[PDB]
């Protein structure tokens, strides 16, 4: 239900 | 009231005199009518705590005393209550040995210590020093023999050497053990292990040597010496080898220090037979005839019972046993001993194998022994992989608490056979250590006590399809996990099942189409309770950009299920195949229709996303608002508006770098503090803005992304897409 973007 | 006859189930290690014990039980049955069943299961010291929880453990368990404090602390042992006369029959030190927190938790049976055993014919004069042995081996090698062989798989046998120059388990001072002061990585321990590894390097010993090999070697006269305990002698007698039992060799002009063990018998706390057990132990076993019956089978060493001790003390082998026991130390019985033993075992095996240097091995063992969260997780791992006691591990050279780059201290890599029946392929299983609270001393994480999440409350796992010919697990997923961990620590956002992670590069730096990740609950790993909190296990699942987009636009859970229904794409355990060339949509065209049907009717599942964003012009209303996003977040704006606002749902962009957040809200939904009358409202860096269906539709019409910077404006508000001006920092969980 959640998004984490461009973790790098 | 009980109208039944009791019984006795007894556990004793397979190297001990269990037939003699069965004879003592046979006598018990003769006199009492109560059957006594003696069993010698493998790993009984590990099984007992496992089975007692099921209530299916033995009435009585025999083991060296060092294990019993852990069992006791865990509530697995009944307190033993002998009268003074019986306590008087046994030596005080042994009662001391079986004493925990002011209580007696077992009956002491016998004193054990390692001695040097040697073939008098091959070697009439045994060496007084360890340093002699390499020279002696060459000579014996000239005539096809070896100097020394003993069990290198159990640290018990190597410990006398390690302890010799100043290695120790825990420092004993003012009547107690200091559980953070471990003496395994000091110069003396390094020296002892270095000597052992030098013996192996120069081909005087083999790293793979275990108990049975050493036994066979000595008993066939293939080796001149061995190191073992009293129990071993019966078999030597049978070999008809002319042998002597003597003092262990010195190291650096010092006596070898074997850990003294007291074979002890504890009574299960859950046993309905504690009296029958007491009767058996006190009045049948701990007598001249009982201990004689057991000793005849396999020698016990120096028995705790005085009468039989004076009787066996004549034995020069027992005298030698006691000389070595004397020069060594009795094992602590504190609960932390099993973690300590796991730690030392791995270090000795890895150093002897050359998998690791002595320094790296003992440094990890020192830290490892002092580490409960780690030991709990390792416990789960051991439950999953009984077959793999010593996994390949990626270790951070400089640990994160000293601000090394890698926040995961260790990554363990297992080989998982899968289920061929279930059509689940073989694969490598990666498990991380660091996101949870391993050590609990606040070096990285805030310690709050039991209950609640340990650290971030979870660890990462990964399942990578095993390629043909692959002998070992590749190490890159560890670095991948490190990246993810860096994100988690820096952003402060805990991961949950159903989440996705945009990575935008093939995970293994190949040409692979798997460039993204979804997160799900690990299919095998069960959550764990540690003194520092609870740990769950989040498995990483590699996906294509199309699948990521579908997870965003529709939902993660659905896409995961689809991935489960397609085996080459995941299967029931959601294994990642980097060589997979087709999306699930290319495999089954219609399936895409299912998502498309879902999106139009149900919308998006995404409550929010963490991205590079900001907003600008203590609860505050604003006349004007100016929103700022990066391209990627900008590409989600259409998802936010069409995917949720039009379905009466809210959407939140949270910045990872600052403390800001932006929540899009539509009409209704009660909870919002943003009203249509006052569209823009802020609780500090939290901004809530209310948009109407009409304006949402209009906004959707305006936005068609274009080159950056791109600007949108209306009389009340502006919206910028930017080239990552958004810049500049949290460390640890402090
Ligand atoms: O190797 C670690 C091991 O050491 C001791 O086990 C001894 C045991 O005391 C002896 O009775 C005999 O069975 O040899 C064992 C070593 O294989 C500790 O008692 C045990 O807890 C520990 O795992
Ligand atoms: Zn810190």
């Amino acid at each position: 239900s959640y998004g984490h973007l461009s973790a790098s | 009231m009980k109208t039944e006859e009791g019984k006795l189930v007894i556990w004793i290690n397979g190297d001990k005199g269990y037939n003699g014990l069965a004879e003592v039980g046979k006598k018990f049955e003769k006199d009492t009518g109560i059957k006594v069943t003696v069993e010698h299961p493998d790993k009984l010291e590990e099984k007992f705590p496992q089975v007692a929880a099921t209530g299916d453990g033995p009435d009585i368990i025999f083991w060296a005393h060092d294990r019993f404090g852990g069992y006791a602390q865990s509530g697995l042992l009944a307190e033993i209550t002998p009268d003074k006369a019986f306590q008087d029959k046994l030596y005080p030190f042994t009662w001391d040995a079986v004493r925990y927190n002011g209580k007696l938790i077992a009956y002491p049976i016998a004193v054990e210590a390692l001695s040097l055993i040697y073939n008098k014919d091959l070697l009439p004069n045994p060496p007084k020093t360890w340093e002699e042995i390499p020279a002696l081996d060459k000579e014996l090698k000239a005539k096809g023999k070896s100097a020394l062989m003993f069990n290198l798989q159990e640290p018990y046998f190597t410990w006398p050497l390690i302890a010799a120059d100043g290695g120790y388990a825990f420092k004993y001072e003012n009547g107690k053990y200091d559980i953070k002061d471990v003496g395994v990585d000091n110069a003396g321990a390094k020296a002892g292990l270095t000597f052992l590894v030098d013996l192996i390097k120069n081909k005087h010993m083999n790293a793979d040597t275990d108990y049975s090999i050493a036994e066979h070697a000595f008993n066939h006269g293939e080796t001149a010496m061995t190191i073992n305990g009293p129990w071993a002698w019966s078999n030597i007698d049978t070999s008809k080898v002319n042998y002597g039992v003597t003092v262990l060799p010195t190291f650096k002009g010092q006596p070898s220090k074997p850990f003294v063990g007291v074979l002890s018998a504890g009574i299960n706390a859950a046993s309905p037979n504690k009296e029958l057990a007491k009767e058996f132990l006190e009045n049948y076993l701990l007598t001249d005839e009982g201990l004689e019956a057991v000793n005849k089978d396999k020698p016990l060493g120096a028995v705790a019972l005085k009468s039989y001790e004076e009787e066996l003390a004549k034995d020069p082998r027992i005298a030698a046993t006691m000389e070595n026991a004397q020069k060594g130390e009795i094992m602590p019985n504190i609960p932390q001993m099993s973690a300590f033993w796991y730690a030392v075992r791995t270090a000795v095996i890895n150093a002897a194998s050359g998998r690791q240097t002595v320094d790296a091995a003992l440094a990890a063992a020192q830290t490892n022994a002092a580490a409960p969260g780690l030991h709990a997780i390792y416990g789960e791992c051991r439950r999953l992989y009984p077959d793999q006691p010593n996994p390949l591990q990626v270790t951070a050279i400089v640990k994160y608490d000293s601000f090394g780059p890698d926040p995961l201290d260790y990554v363990s890599m297992y080989r998982n056979v899968g289920s061929p029946s279930a059509n689940i392929p073989e694969h490598w299983h990666y498990i991380s250590f660091g996101l949870s609270d391993l050590y609990g001393d606040n070096r990285v994480h805030e310690f709050t006590g039991t209950d609640g999440p340990s650290g971030f409350g979870f660890e990462l796992t990964f399942r990578l399809k095993r390629e043909t010919g692959e002998s070992a697990p590749p190490t890159w997923p560890a670095e991948l996990m490190q990246g993810l961990a860096r994100y988690v620590f820096q952003s402060e956002n805990t991961f949950c099942s159903g989440d996705h992670v945009s990575w935008h590069s093939p995970l293994d730096n190949s040409e692979s189409r798997i460039q993204h990740m979804l997160l799900t609950e690990d299919p095998q790993m069960q959550p764990v309770q540690t003194p520092f909190g609870v740990v769950t296990f989040l498995q990483i699942v590699g996906v294509c950009t199309e699948e990521l987009h579908s997870a965003q636009q529709w939902n993660g859970q659905g896409i995961l299920e689809l991935l489960r229904t397609v085996p080459i794409a995941g299967g029931p355990w959601l294994i990642t195949d980097m060589r997979r060339g087709e999306t699930i949509f290319e495999i089954d065209p219609h399936l895409q229709e299912r998502v498309d049907k879902g999106i139009e009717t149900d919308g998006s599942n995404l409550s929010g996303v963490s991205a590079k964003c900001a907003w600008d012009d203590r609860t505050r209303q604003l006349e004007s608002v100016h929103l700022k996003f990066n391209q990627e977040s900008g590409a989600l704006i259409p998802l936010c508006l069409r995917g949720r606002l039009l379905h009466g749902r809210h959407f939140t962009y949270k910045s990872i770098t600052g403390d800001m957040a932006i929540t899009f809200v539509s009409t209704g939904v009660e909870g919002a503090f943003a009203t249509e009358e006052h569209p823009y409202a802020a609780h500090g860096p939290w901004l809530q803005i209310l948009l109407t269906e009409e304006f949402v539709e209009k906004m959707l019409e305006d936005l068609e992304d274009a080159a950056l910077p791109k600007e949108y404006s209306w009389p009340e508000k502006k919206l910028k897409v930017s080239i990552l001006p958004d810049v500049v920092h949290h460390h640890h969980h402090h």
